[PDB]
């Protein structure tokens, strides 16, 4: 499992300075995790005032945004709680406003592809789709099933890829 | 009895030991000490300051990074002392390795 | 106290003969079913000027003629008293700016200024009700 | 058998054979205070301070106030292996390892808050209704001083479980505004910290003044404090029998023994409902104080907030005179050493603007000064700005608002909102003055309005006194009187019939408790009456 | 936030309400 | 021979009351008809037992509140008191009855978010259940307010349009009660 006493020392290195539990006052804070877990909490938000952690392409360095065990570790930290076809057409519909056309609602220059996404995979779309995003409301539980999530997380995946 | 001289020579720099508070950890000891950018591994108390690749990040980067000795290690209890006064019982030492966009 | 009570039975006419003919030309001629988010409040609307039709009937038909009603009475017949009127009151001013503190809170999503909110509003309430029933104080 | 008549009658007579305290007790129990909520506002203060004495007593048979590193290896799961010093272990230690030591440290900070706050409830009774006047002039000095030194209690307290939140705190403070002083210059800063932040000998240095030095300090002052308001005797509003010299109000030893005995009770009471229910300083959330890491939070109690409010409003104005610089902190430290100039000679520099020097016994009620209530409102919508300044980032998130500009907000509001603040209090004073007017000249405005048999609406006004063949009665002077507005406050709302709330009575039992009921307040309007007249 | 700002607020107004709130009530009005 | 200006006043509010229940109504309709493919309930089972013992107590609660306004109109000060006591009892048993079947529903079936009838369900018997919260306040405020005062035709006036309040959220539960668990 993702160790804790790392993870409270990693909040105190580098979230405590906007975080304590309460949100960073300048801008817009990230704020409380809602429903944490490791799919969302553990999925970055390079887009917005909030600096990227995590950084493509890095091979293992003293300096670094964040570390996979690290990142982990901080998730778990935070959670304490005390036909892929077809599912791309269906986040079309609920997301085609903005998703379709792989562009961005809020900004025009904003895309959901790879670049924009940087070292994006699978399981960091499913995450943001699940809690959704800062300015995007959470699918999961309110909106979509597992297999919905899955199957439109899938969708983006693949037409980002190619 | 309480009233110390802000301006005594304590650090023993390279300069000939200048005072407190031109003294920051990164002040050079010697010559050629080469005090590498040394980040933590999170939860710094009795963490091992690993080194730092320059393309480790890759956009955006935010890591606090340290002084580092190159003497220290990790394991024993003299030179442990040395991470205790790099950190906890020193302050002004540590620096954002920010990355900006090409 | 008659045409009190029939302004509010013209239009629970008009109203009961705007919903009966709104259910039904929606149950064969709109393009689905049957409307129900018009209809629900056109119902309900007969229903509004139904709770306070028949109430100003019940009292039109227990009250005498009261010197309103009249046709041409003289001005000397309201020589009672008129009843109970407050003055002043800075009580007013705490339940707008109570219930404004539980509807900033509505709206930014804060539970603790909500449910700070709603104690303001009973908390004052309680000064505009209780105004004028007090008795001295016990020392 | 026991009797404990004849045992108190010679244990009486042995007290005052040894000793002879029978005229000197006679006198302080026969002492009278007026009654009146304002004067209770004193006590909460005077009951806090006792609550911090007794949870602090306890809270420090387990506290160990040393800097010295230590890993942790207790019962905190997320904190394990955490290099900390040893006075956040121990502070970990009465939260989770000491049975009810999370409550009596939470009641200690509660109790704390209780006190800086009816500190400032009681300054502003003592400003506004002029309590500060020609006997008691250093009683507001002797005073003062307990407010200033109760910032630097709370602030030294919970500076000690170097929290990082808290922690902070002292390196915004004490080693920023310090280290920028013109006076002398950072000569200060190696003189208290005994080196560079943070040192080693900071947070027992912060432990011994924080126990003995200063509350030895508070309480010789409270000591020379209580005693002056009990030797030169306690003011009151003017009323029926109140004359200048007089104390009207109630006795010490059958009433007042009870009613500040039972609300030391309540005080308490209430302390240990909101120091067991409300958390109120987790120090376990953000972790040890290591000057790496960051809290995104990092703010004073409310009575040290507008000190960092003060700190983010002033603008960046440095000066660089010479080869040496001076920083934005003079503005603070000249900022807060004014404020705690005008709020100590207050009462020297209205005897120079006003000229009033006669000795003053009774209270001015608050709305016959305009000006001093102006002034004095000024400085409450002042403080209320600063505070609000200082936790702007919690404004910034939560409220919705912006972080750039809830400055200029404050920045802009520091000049112009206690600028209107004088003119919606100076004209409301003095229309709260032409509202005592009314009900003097014509009397108290009532309901009832009685179409008379000509039109002509009027109100049945109640004349306060004597009649007269004219429409208006006589009109009354005003000598500071409350003056009831409301006629169910006068002799008009009327019993409801007693019994339970269920079931009455047989009603003999209610002829009798209300004939020797508006008898019994009619023998206490006849005896102010027969009293006032007495004196006039 | 959960630092000193909500409990500085839940001072105000549940502590010192419920302390100046008795105080109206053991004491008088004059 | 003057019609009793509170009582007017009352009523002429409380058929607002009813339009706001319309606009709740307005939203239960278009999602039964123009989203219910089978019957609405699709994941749940409506249980009339817990929905039957507690609109059999606010329907008595309209009988023993009535005898309250009867005794406010004969001059009984206790007989007023009893009798509300009586209906403040039995009011709270229904916010404590329908209290307990909204944690039935949330552990077991549709919440508030994720269901479309999960909508419509806990804002036409939830705002229906602030405005028994709400009634119950006004028994606090009108029961205190006996204690006060020499119960003048003032003090009755008051518990009139109390008791008119009252029996609208008692007819205002009937047609809940005979809308969301009889025309499924
Ligand atoms: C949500 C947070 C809430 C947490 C709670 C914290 C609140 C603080 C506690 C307040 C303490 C007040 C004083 C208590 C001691 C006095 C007791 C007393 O009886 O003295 C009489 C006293 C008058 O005595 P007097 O001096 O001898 O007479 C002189 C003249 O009468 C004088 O005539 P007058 O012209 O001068 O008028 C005087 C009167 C004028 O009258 C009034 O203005 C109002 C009178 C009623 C006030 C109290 C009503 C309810 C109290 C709050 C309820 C909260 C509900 C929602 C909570 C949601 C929580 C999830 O003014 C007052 O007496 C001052 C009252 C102070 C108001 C308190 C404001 C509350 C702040 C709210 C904070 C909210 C918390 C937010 C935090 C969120 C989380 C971080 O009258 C009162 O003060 C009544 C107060 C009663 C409150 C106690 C609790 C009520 C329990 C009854 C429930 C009944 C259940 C069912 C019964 C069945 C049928 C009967
Ligand atoms: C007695 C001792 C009284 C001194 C106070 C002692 C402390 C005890 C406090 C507990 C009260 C207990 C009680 O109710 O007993 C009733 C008690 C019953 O009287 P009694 O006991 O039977 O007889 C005793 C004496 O005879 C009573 O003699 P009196 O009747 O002549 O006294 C009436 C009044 C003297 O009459 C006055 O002249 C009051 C003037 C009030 C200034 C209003 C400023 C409002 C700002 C408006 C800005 C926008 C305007 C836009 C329009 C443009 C202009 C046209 O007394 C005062 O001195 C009040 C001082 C004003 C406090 C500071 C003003 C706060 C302004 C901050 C603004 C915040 C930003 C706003 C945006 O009466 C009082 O004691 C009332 C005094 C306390 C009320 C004011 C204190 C509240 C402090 C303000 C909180 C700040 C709110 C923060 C907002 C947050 C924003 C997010
Ligand atoms: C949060 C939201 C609000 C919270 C509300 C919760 C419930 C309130 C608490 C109730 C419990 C305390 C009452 C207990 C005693 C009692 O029942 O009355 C006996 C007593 C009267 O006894 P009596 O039987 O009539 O005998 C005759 C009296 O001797 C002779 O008495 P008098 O007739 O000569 O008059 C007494 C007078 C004494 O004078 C004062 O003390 C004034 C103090 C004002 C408070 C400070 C201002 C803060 C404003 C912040 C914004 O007191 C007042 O009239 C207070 C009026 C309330 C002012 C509302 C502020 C206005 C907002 C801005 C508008 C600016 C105006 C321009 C608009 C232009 C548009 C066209 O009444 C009082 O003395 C009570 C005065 C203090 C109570 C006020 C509450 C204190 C805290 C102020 C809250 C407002 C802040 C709003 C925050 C929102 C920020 C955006
Ligand atoms: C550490 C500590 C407690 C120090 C206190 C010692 C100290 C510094 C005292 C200050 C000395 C000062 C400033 C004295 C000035 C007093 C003064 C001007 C006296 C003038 C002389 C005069 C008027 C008459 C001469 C006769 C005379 C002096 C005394 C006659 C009565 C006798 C024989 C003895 C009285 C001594 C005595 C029992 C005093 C108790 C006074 C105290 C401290 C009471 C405490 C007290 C309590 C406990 C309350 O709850 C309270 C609640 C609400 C309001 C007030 C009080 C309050 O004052
Ligand atoms: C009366 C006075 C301050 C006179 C000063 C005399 C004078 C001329 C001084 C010159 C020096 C100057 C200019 C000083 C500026 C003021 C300053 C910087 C410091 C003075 C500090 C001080 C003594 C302040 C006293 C004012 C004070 C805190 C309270 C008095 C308010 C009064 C009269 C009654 C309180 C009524 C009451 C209990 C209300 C509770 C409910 C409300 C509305 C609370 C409002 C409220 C308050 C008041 C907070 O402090 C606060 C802090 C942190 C978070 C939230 C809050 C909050 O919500
Ligand atoms: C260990 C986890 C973690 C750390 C450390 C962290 N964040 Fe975040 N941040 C998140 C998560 C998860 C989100 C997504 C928002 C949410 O949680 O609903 C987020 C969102 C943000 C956003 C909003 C982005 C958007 O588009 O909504 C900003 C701005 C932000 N963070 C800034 C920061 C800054 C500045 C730091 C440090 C200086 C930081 N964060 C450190 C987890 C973290
Ligand atoms: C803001 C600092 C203070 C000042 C300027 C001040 C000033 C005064 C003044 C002038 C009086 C006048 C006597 C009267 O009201 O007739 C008084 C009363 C009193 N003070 Fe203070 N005081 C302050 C704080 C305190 C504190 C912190 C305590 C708690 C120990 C306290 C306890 C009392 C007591 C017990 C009384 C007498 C009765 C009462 O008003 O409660 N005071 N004060
Ligand atoms: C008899 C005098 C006092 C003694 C011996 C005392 C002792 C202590 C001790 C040992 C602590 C321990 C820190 C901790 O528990 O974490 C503490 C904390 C504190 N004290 Fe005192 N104290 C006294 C008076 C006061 C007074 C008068 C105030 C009011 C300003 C005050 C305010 C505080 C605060 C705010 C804290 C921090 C509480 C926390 O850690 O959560 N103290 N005190």
């Amino acid at each position: 499992s993702a160790l804790l006493r790392t993870g409270k020392q990693l909040f105190e290195t580098s979230c405590v300075s906007c975080h304590g539990a309460n949100l960073q006052g300048v801008p817009d804070r990230g704020p409380s995790l809602i429903g944490t877990g490791e799919a969302a909490v553990y999925f970055q938000v390079s887009t917005g005032r909030m600096p990227a952690m995590r950084g493509e392409a890095q091979a293992p360095s003293k300096p670094p945004h964040f570390d996979e065990s690290q990142i982990d570790a901080l998730g778990a930290y935070v959670q304490a709680n005390g036909d892929v076809a077809r599912g791309g057409d269906l986040f079309r519909l609920n997301c085609a406003s903005c998703h379709n056309f792989t562009g961005k609602g809020g900004a025009l220059s904003s895309g959901k592809y790879a670049p924009d996404l940087g070292d994006a995979n699978p399981a960091q779309i499913y995450t943001a789709m699940l809690t959704g995003p800062q300015n995007m409301p959470k699918f999961s539980d309110r909106q979509l099933t597992p297999d919905e999530k899955r199957d439109i997380v899938a969708y983006v995946r693949e037409s980002a890829e190619t | 009895g309480l009233i110390k001289n802000p301006w005594k020579p304590v650090v023993p720099t390279a300069e000939g030991k200048k005072a407190v508070l031109w003294t920051s950890g990164w002040t050079p000891r010697f010559k050629g000490e080469t005090i590498y950018l040394a980040r933590a591994t999170g939860r710094p108390g009795e963490s091992p300051f690993v080194k730092m690749r320059p393309e480790d990040i890759d956009a955006g980067g935010m890591e606090t990074v340290f002084p580092w000795r190159e003497s220290d290690g990790d394991g024993t209890t003299v030179e442990s002392e040395h991470k205790l006064t790099e950190i906890a019982m020193g302050v002004r030492n540590p620096v954002m390795l920010i990355r900006i966009k090409p | 106290m008659h045409i009190e009570a029939r302004l509010f039975e013209i239009l629970t006419a008009f109203f009961a003969l705007a919903a009966v003919v709104y259910a039904v030309l929606t149950a064969m001629f709109a393009t689905g079913g049957v409307e129900w988010a018009g209809t629900t409040a056109l119902v309900l609307t007969t229903g509004l000027t139904l709770i306070t039709g028949t109430f100003f009937r019940f009292v039109a038909r227990r009250l005498d003629t009261r010197p309103e009603d009249y046709e041409d009475a003289e001005i000397s017949d309201g020589a009672g008293e008129l009843g109970f009127f407050a003055p002043h009151s800075w009580w007013p001013i705490l339940i707008s700016l109570s219930f404004s503190t539980a509807a900033v809170g509505a709206a930014l999503w804060l539970p603790w200024l909500i449910a700070a909110g709603v104690a303001f509003v009973i908390t004052s309430v309680c000064g505009l009700v209780f105004e004028y029933y007090w008795g001295p104080e016990k020392h | 058998s026991p009797d404990f008549a004849k045992l108190a009658a010679a244990q009486g007579d042995a007290i005052d054979s040894r000793y002879h305290p029978s005229a000197a007790v006679r006198r302080q129990l026969n002492k009278v205070f007026p009654t009146h909520w304002s004067f209770l506002l004193g006590e909460i203060a005077l009951y806090s301070f006792i609550i911090l004495l007794l949870t602090g007593v306890w809270l420090t048979l387990f506290f160990d106030p040393s800097m010295a590193h230590v890993t942790y290896d207790g019962v905190y799961q997320p904190l394990r292996g955490v290099q900390m010093s040893r006075a956040y272990e121990t502070a970990l230690d009465i939260s989770f390892e000491v049975r009810g030591g999370l409550f009596v440290r939470q009641v200690h900070h509660w109790a704390a808050l209780m006190f800086a706050a009816s500190i400032m409830v009681h300054l502003a009774r003592i400003f506004f209704t002029g309590a500060f006047r020609r006997p008691r002039e250093a009683n507001w000095v002797i005073g003062s001083l307990l407010l200033i030194l109760a910032m630097f209690e709370g602030f030294f307290g919970y500076s000690l479980p170097d929290d990082l939140l808290s922690g902070t705190g002292i390196r915004a403070a004490l080693s920023g505004i310090t280290m920028g002083i013109p006076v002398i210059g950072t000569w200060m800063h190696w003189a208290l910290f005994g080196g560079d932040f943070p040192g080693e000998i900071l947070i027992p240095r912060l432990y011994a003044l924080h126990i003995l030095l200063i509350p030895g300090i508070i309480l010789a002052l409270i000591g020379a404090h209580l005693a002056l308001v009990w030797f030169q005797k306690h003011t009151q509003f003017p009323g029926p029998g109140r004359t200048e010299t007089n104390v009207v109000g109630v006795r010490v030893m059958p009433v007042f023994a009870v009613k500040s005995g039972a609300f030391f009770a309540m005080i308490t009471g209430v302390l240990g409902l909101m120091g067991g229910l409300l958390t109120i300083n987790p120090i376990w959330n953000l972790g040890p104080y290591k000057p790496s890491q960051v809290s995104a939070g990092s703010q004073p109690d409310f009575y040290m907030m507008w000190t960092d409010g003060l700190i983010r409003l002033w603008p960046a104005w440095e000066f660089y005179p010479f080869g040496h610089t001076i920083p934005q902190g003079v503005w603070v430290a000249v900022g807060m050493g004014l404020v705690f100039a005008l709020l100590i000679a207050y009462p020297f520099i209205e005897k120079k603007v006003t000229g009033d020097d006669a000795h003053h016994n009774l209270l001015q009620r608050p709305r016959d000064v305009p000006v001093r209530t102006a002034i004095g409102s000024m400085a409450i919508a002042l403080y209320l700005l600063l505070t609000f300044a200082c936790m702007n980032d919690i404004i910034a998130l939560k409220f919705h608002i912006s972080l750039n500009a809830t400055t200029w907000i404050g920045r802009i509001g520091m000049v112009v909102l206690p600028a209107i603040v004088y003119f919606v209090a100076y004209r409301w004073a003095i229309s709260l003055q032409r509202s005592d007017r009314e009900v003097l000249e014509h009397g108290v405005e009532t309901g009832i309005i009685k179409r008379l048999p000509h039109g002509a609406y009027v109100e049945l006004h109640q004349p306060l006194g004597p009649v007269d063949e004219h429409g208006h009665p006589i009109p009354l002077e005003y000598a500071g009187a409350p003056l009831p507005k409301r006629m169910n406050k006068l002799g008009s709302g009327g019993a409801p019939g007693t019994g339970s709330f269920l079931f009455p009575d047989p009603a003999v039992e209610h002829e009798a408790l209300t004939e020797a009921a508006h008898a019994s307040e009619h023998k206490s309007l006849t005896a102010l009456k027969e009293h006032q007249d007495r004196i006039h | 936030g959960f630092g000193p700002a909500p409990e500085g607020m839940a001072m105000w107004i549940i502590g010192m309400v419920a302390a100046i709130g008795v105080a109206m009530w053991i004491g008088s009005r004059a | 021979n003057r019609p009793n200006m509170v009582s007017v006043g009352t009523i002429v509010w409380l058929s607002s009351e009813l339009m706001f229940f319309a606009g709740l109504f307005a939203m239960y309709f278009t999602a039964r008809a123009q989203a219910g493919g089978a019957w609405p309930p699709e994941p749940t089972e409506l249980n009339l037992a817990l929905a039957v013992p507690v609109t059999l107590v606010l329907i008595a609660s309209s009988f023993t509140c009535q005898m309250g306004v009867f005794a406010a109109e004969r001059g009984d000060v206790f007989g007023l008191r009893r009798w509300y006591v009586i209906t403040f009892l039995m009011g709270l048993f229904f916010v404590l009855g329908q209290g307990y079947e909204y944690i039935h529903l949330v552990e077991h079936g549709t919440t508030i978010p994720g269901s479309a009838y999960g909508s419509v369900f806990y804002l036409a018997t939830g705002f229906h259940g602030l405005h028994v919260i709400g009634g119950l306040v006004a028994f606090v405020l009108l029961l205190a307010r006996t204690k006060m005062s020499k119960f003048t035709p003032a003090q009755a006036t008051a518990a009139i349009v109390v008791s008119y309040y009252w029996h609208f959220v008692d007819i205002v539960w009937i047609a809940l009660f005979a809308t969301i668990y009889f025309v499924r």
